[PDB]
């Protein structure tokens, strides 16, 4: 997901 | 520098070929050499494994079948990975010893193996636990506590009366324990409340650089077990984050927010104070929080990118949907 | 620290009912607060709460005495006298004491009386420091820079060179005034820097916080007001003007240029752009997006807020599509006018 | 250092109109300039007001020089004579100058000819140091670490270990090069560190602002390309690669693995996901939200801007609930046909 790991 | 059966031994994984292999290090698959492990874990790289030359490879046990070198065959092969790097790992530590430029005061009490850095600086009444390492240039402020095996490196800034656990990790330019931002108001004329709170940091904690945590204002400021904080993060005073949440980079978090255990909170969110998110949260990139989180899930905001002329009516179209609205509203009427 | 009831009282312009003889030895919260304490109470929903509180005196207004169980200071304002309180019974303490011989001082520096320069500081030529300053340990002060009598410098805080700092501002950690501005030219796709010969003025009661970076002007000054108020994690362009008794909260972005008048509040993680002004008295909330001149004053916001995943998607989706939705309904107009 | 316009001229390649010794003795705005200064005129509608500037001596264009009150510099840039003027006329320090009693050496450290180190600084085994580099006072440098010729970093710059930085770079106070990113493996909800063991490759001509934060690669590198310049309290996750001559403004976030091409530039504020590539000459506009891959060259944009609080509650609370919107405008138009 955006901006995630 | 292992022999590769130890290797399998100490990661519970099946060796599957040459065990007296040495392994010196960890590499990417498109860069192993002779001497390497690495590990994979997308399918997609199973038709070309014949064109890696790691001597092994960590993987599962549907990989097997187009292994074509020594494998490791696991459950996990990230996990595997993580474990097989620590065990090869090469960083070096922030400081090694005490540093005769080291500024320490007399009444600071060390612990077995401490090190403590160059031009690092350790004020009055500070306590720095068994096998602590504090990188060069950093300051620890007064009666400031860092558990045993926690690691600062270059240039931290710890402030006076802050509380850390055991096995905490601070990257650089970090700041913890800055006033939070706390002003009443005289005609107009800010007028600074002292923040006499602390930050009180758990064990297994992680954080970044150039991120700050500023100190309660008179209650503390308090970050949970085995949280991860990212770099270029703001903390405001009196935030309480619970056990094991992770935050991402660039994130802003306003006073007095409580975050649950196991969040996620994607990079440049903006996180709104007074309130509570829940346990089990995860917070898209960008999240504008602005409103209590009560259910567990993901929560997601924002327009995303357009090609620039397709952006300039979109947004004109956006800020004027009142009157969208209304005329959608006049045509049921009329219809 | 410690300070009888009465005389605290008599600072603070409180009214005093129960014994000034108590000591007081610190500030706490209700929650926390113990003998010796003193806490306030700004929400008289606490009023049946009190019995609760072990303070020992409450700072709290005419109409919640009656519902006192200690020693209470009657104020008209509980929250100002609780600031005023906490400054009085302050903990803080400074950034260093005296001068430490680990500092590295050129002998061309100028420092006024009670100046303290805490381990490992370094001090370029030509620097000035009012009387009563303190540069916390770590800290670096360009050369030529003067910074005034009162203020104040946490540790590994970064002072450039011809910077100037007014009398009693409090600037945190890991913060950097006077880096140069994101200034070049450019030659054929090449970056041709444009030195940034410029300054930061900072007035009098600037407060900053923690890893903020203002950068130094291009010619002119970068120039931040007086009794200006600035959080972490802040970025203040070459040639932002700030006017006086302006409040930034944490992580706002303020590209080149910007002019921002007096008594505004820029909400946190704001982004204003620049080359345009912003008048007095503007509230602008949190992540603002602010691209166009603001000329009256009032609140101001934007920011489409958190949604479930699944609904942003469908929420994102159709914003996306906004022009053909406005092409429809355009169309159903004409229809249902006859023509 | 004072100069002769002639000779100012000269290094200029500009075309002298007037008083070939007039001495120029520093680079000023058009309104704060005095005697002694040169300035620069990039916008014609000044010609009118050129006599209400008290400078030497007035960088301009061919077509301006009849409206000059001064010496003239005739260029066919002014902005960049400007920008090649500063530089010849810099009042900005260095860092340091010699290598400071206080500074902490490494005996295995390399250090080139005319290296200069302020006090305090801190450098580690194996660095080296290239001709005239120049460490600010309070840095640290790490293990192993190289830093080409003729770099600068100002005061309490950190650079961890095994980083290479080329040569002419400039690094701003507060920045940190090499720090570990995130790198964890999920083991029942319990985090496990995973050692980041690839570097920071910083090229040639680089600058880099004040408090911005470069991660290393897990295990292959971060790489900035040469010629890059980026602002104030930027990210760059473990694995990014940046090409060459890109653009970076101030705030900008980017998550790990992205890919950005030559010749970009990327507004300030910008969010950018990660495990995925920017093409060549892309310009994101501030405060972008860049959750895709970029694929052809060109503009883009997001973001809903400011509207007066009142007017903001409608339009978030409209945009909120657009689904329900959209299904009344199409069950209006079924009952209409
Ligand atoms: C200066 C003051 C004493 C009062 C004040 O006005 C203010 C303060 N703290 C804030 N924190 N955040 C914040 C921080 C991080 C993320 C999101 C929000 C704001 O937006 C804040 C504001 C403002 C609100 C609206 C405009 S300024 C403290
Ligand atoms: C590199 C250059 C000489 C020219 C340039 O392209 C540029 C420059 N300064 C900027 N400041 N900000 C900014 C900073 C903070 C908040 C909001 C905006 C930009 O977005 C900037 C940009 C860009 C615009 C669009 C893409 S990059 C200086
Ligand atoms: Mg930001
Ligand atoms: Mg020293």
């Amino acid at each position: 997901l955006y901006m995630l790991p | 520098s292992i022999r590769l059966a130890d290797l399998a031994q100490q990661l519970d994984a099946e060796l599957h070929g040459d065990g007296d292999i040495v392994i010196t290090g960890v590499a990417s698959m498109q860069s192993a050499q002779t001497g390497h492990i690495t590990f994979m874990v997308n399918p997609k790289y199973r038709e070309h494994l014949g064109l890696c030359q790691a001597s092994a490879v960590v993987m599962t046990q549907d990989d097997l079948p187009f292994a074509k070198s020594a494998a490791l065959v696991v459950k996990n092969p990230y996990l595997t990975y993580a474990r097989m790097a620590q065990i090869l790992d090469t960083t070096p530590q922030p400081a090694q010893n005490i540093a005769p430029s080291a500024v320490i005061d007399a009444t600071a009490k060390l612990g077995n193996n401490v090190s403590i850095g160059a031009n690092a600086v350790i004020e009055s009444g500070v306590e720095l636990g068994d096998n602590v390492i504090i990188g060069a240039g950093c300051f620890v402020g007064k009666n400031s506590k860092i558990g045993a095996g926690s690691r600062l490196w270059a240039n931290v800034t710890i402030y006076h009366e802050i509380q850390i656990g055991q096995n905490c990790l601070i990257q650089s330019g970090t700041v913890v324990g800055a006033d939070g931002f706390g002003y009443a108001n005289d005609r107009g004329n800010w007028v600074k409340i002292p923040q006499i709170g602390r930050v009180i940091i758990g064990d297994r904690v992680e954080i970044g650089a150039c991120t700050t945590i500023d100190r309660g204002a008179l209650d503390d400021t308090i970050i949970g077990n085995g949280v991860i904080i990212d770099n270029q993060c703001q903390i405001a005073h009196n935030v309480v984050i619970g056990d094991n949440t992770a935050v991402a980079g660039g994130v802003i978090m306003a006073g007095s927010l409580k975050i649950g255990r196991y969040c996620m909170i994607g990079g440049a969110s903006v996180i709104n104070g007074h309130m509570e998110i829940c346990d089990k949260v995860t917070v898209t990139g960008m999240g504008m929080v602005m409103r209590p989180i009560t259910e567990p899930g993901v929560y997601s905001s924002g327009i995303p990118l357009q090609p620039n002329k397709v952006w300039r009516k979109t947004a004109a179209l956006v800020m004027n949907i009142d009157d969208m609205s209304k005329r959608l509203k006049s045509l049921e009427r009329k219809v």
